[PDB]
DNA sequence: TTGACTCGACATCCCCTACAA
DNA sequence: ATTGTAGGGATGTCGAGTCA
């Protein structure tokens, strides 16, 4: 996977309190993580566990 | 008005990552509800009269009598509620709503302004009584479960649709007309849950093939096309309920679902697991018979549009060239046809129905045919059914580990099985390389082949596997 | 207002010549 | 007299349009 501390952050907030705003953040975060993208067609339940560890 | 399967790919991908995205967003908010704080201050909102009927007694001539009283309970919460939440606030935007693939595209210029939601600031706004909808029914759900009811939340997840190809894909008062998040309730009575919207229709039902919560009419379906309806109790369970919600779950929904093809099923049942923290009940069982029951009272449809790719069902026209009627099977239903006059069609179950291969077909699934098989079908090609086969097992390598290669020096392995008993396959573009270095026995393999043999490896030995890998770590100093 | 059917454009699956150095 | 190199046919899917 392999992402910053400033990422998951903004990932773990939206997702939690602010779900209306993914939209734009994940057009940004999937354009700097490509290897997302095949990690999340491959693993999914890592990216969860990852968003989950709060 | 059509895009590029690069855009095709990037909105099924969107699609998973949007949904992840909710379906965690569905935990985390349900852990938000079961609350302590909140709890204590949300249970002096219901009487004990109310509570007692919440948790009526066990009647055993007649337990109806029971439900009844839950029901009972259940309107008396729904107005109290009507009664807590003084402020209910408009959407900032579209909600949860679904988004247009522009509209996603367009949200990246526009960074429109966002408060952000703390934790702290839901549980104090489902105290105050101030919030949308969406934190009002969560509120209810906290109310019921300081209760010690069995209470569900659900969510209705909009991920943007992955089946719109468009390039232009082309009114505040219609997107409301359904809800995205609901209640559920548990009657041990009855051993059936409850669906509760408290805030938008304001009803209650046990439902048996209708909803009223599953959105209806063209205009309700633009931003709420219903597809994940997920639901997450206090034990912090996830269960994909959407078969209670959708009347036509296995023609209309399926096609609109990741779950139609058999990778989507493997990825959704993925990840509802990660989000599934507890353990098999009782309950499960009753729920999951209510849901055989519903799959198998939804029956044919009434349209050939809908049995395109249909699950159970398959139209006598629409039987593969391929497959074959199992003997002493028959129609299991007809399809009348809308739109031409006495035009009738045969309706087979695809339980009945039997895919044949020939032997090369066989061969490339790695199995020949077993002895004394008869053809089921011809067309010059005989095709046989998987039960006229056999696995190939291919003879041992030597002590040397020599491999009995065929009349082109290589070995064909399309399946795990083509792999011989004590050697293994070592896919790697140097493992040729490696071998021919070493010096040792192998023996090219053919995977698969481009339209020409594609070699994406060597089958050797397995004494020799350490060996190789060896090599082929080092590839550089050779 | 809708579905059956048709069509569009994709997409997916199952060998040697000429010639300069 | 030679080394190097560019240049598969059916079936399925979705959008639009015509007909009923």
């Amino acid at each position: 996977i392999g992402l910053t501390v400033e990422d998951l952050l903004s990932l773990r907030q939206v997702v939690s309190g602010n779900p209306e705003a993914l939209a734009p953040l994940l057009e940004n975060i999937s354009a700097r993580y490509p290897q997302l993208r095949e990690h999340i067609m491959a693993n999914p339940e890592v990216f969860v566990s990852m968003l989950l560890e709060a | 008005n059509c895009s590029s399967n690069e855009e095709r790919k990037r909105r099924k991908y969107f699609h998973m990552l949007y949904l992840v995205c909710l379906m965690v967003h569905g935990f985390i908010r349900n852990e938000w509800i079961n609350s302590k704080r909140l709890s204590r201050k949300l249970s002096n909102l219901v009487p004990e009269k109310v509570f007692e009927l919440l948790h009526p007694q066990k009647d055993e001539e007649l337990p109806l009598r029971s439900t009844r009283k839950l029901l009972d309970g259940l309107k008396k919460c729904m107005e109290l509620w009507q009664k807590h939440w003084k402020i209910t606030k408009k959407y900032d935007n579209e909600g949860l709503y679904m988004r247009t693939w522009k509209e996603i595209e367009m949200s990246a210029n526009n960074k429109r302004k966002f408060k952000t939601l703390k934790r702290s600031d839901f549980l104090r706004a489902v105290s105050k009584g101030h919030g949308d909808p969406d934190i009002s029914v969560q509120g209810f759900v906290a109310m019921l479960r300081a209760c010690n009811v069995n209470a569900r939340l659900i969510m209705s997840c909009q991920p943007p649709d992955f089946t719109n190809m468009k390039i232009d894909t082309s009114a505040y008062k219609d997107m409301v007309k359904y809800p995205i998040f609901w209640c559920e309730v548990w009657d041990k009575f009855s051993k059936k849950w409850i669906t509760v919207d408290p805030v938008n229709l304001k009803t209650i039902e046990q439902v048996r093939l209708h909803s009223k919560l599953a959105p209806k009419g063209v205009a309700c379906c633009e931003r709420n096309m219903l597809r994940y309806v997920i639901a997450y109790d206090r034990k912090y369970g996830c269960r994909d309920v959407t078969r209670r919600y959708a009347q036509w779950m296995n023609s209309k929904v399926r096609k609109r679902r990741i779950t139609k093809d058999d990778f989507g099923e493997k990825w959704f049942r993925k990840v509802i697991t990660a989000l599934h923290h507890r353990k098999r009940t009782k309950i499960d069982d009753y729920e999951d018979q209510y849901f055989f029951q519903r799959d198998e009272s939804e029956g044919i449809p009434d349209s050939v549009q809908d049995l395109k790719n249909h699950p159970y069902y398959v139209l006598e026209q629409d039987i593969k060239q391929t497959q074959i009627v199992k003997p002493g099977c028959k129609e299991c239903g007809y399809l009348k046809v809308h739109g031409k006059v006495g035009k009738v069609l045969k309706v087979y179950a695809k339980r009945d129905i039997a895919d044949l291969k020939s032997a090369r077909q066989w061969y490339m699934n790695g199995r020949i045919l077993k002895t004394g098989s008869r053809c089921k079908k011809v067309i010059d090609e005989r095709l046989y059914s998987f039960e006229d086969t056999e696995l190939y097992i291919p003879p041992l390598a030597s002590a040397s580990g020599e491999i009995t290669k065929n009349t082109f020096g290589n070995i064909e392995v399309f399946a795990p099985t083509m792999i011989p008993g004590n050697c293994c396959l070592v896919e790697n573009p140097v493992a040729i390389k490696a071998a021919r270095f070493l010096g040792v026995e192998f023996a090219p393999a053919v995977t698969s082949f481009k339209f020409k043999p594609v070699l994406s490896g060597i089958v050797v030995a397995k004494w020799l596997r350490e060996a190789i890998e060896t090599a082929i770590d080092g590839i550089e100093f050779i």
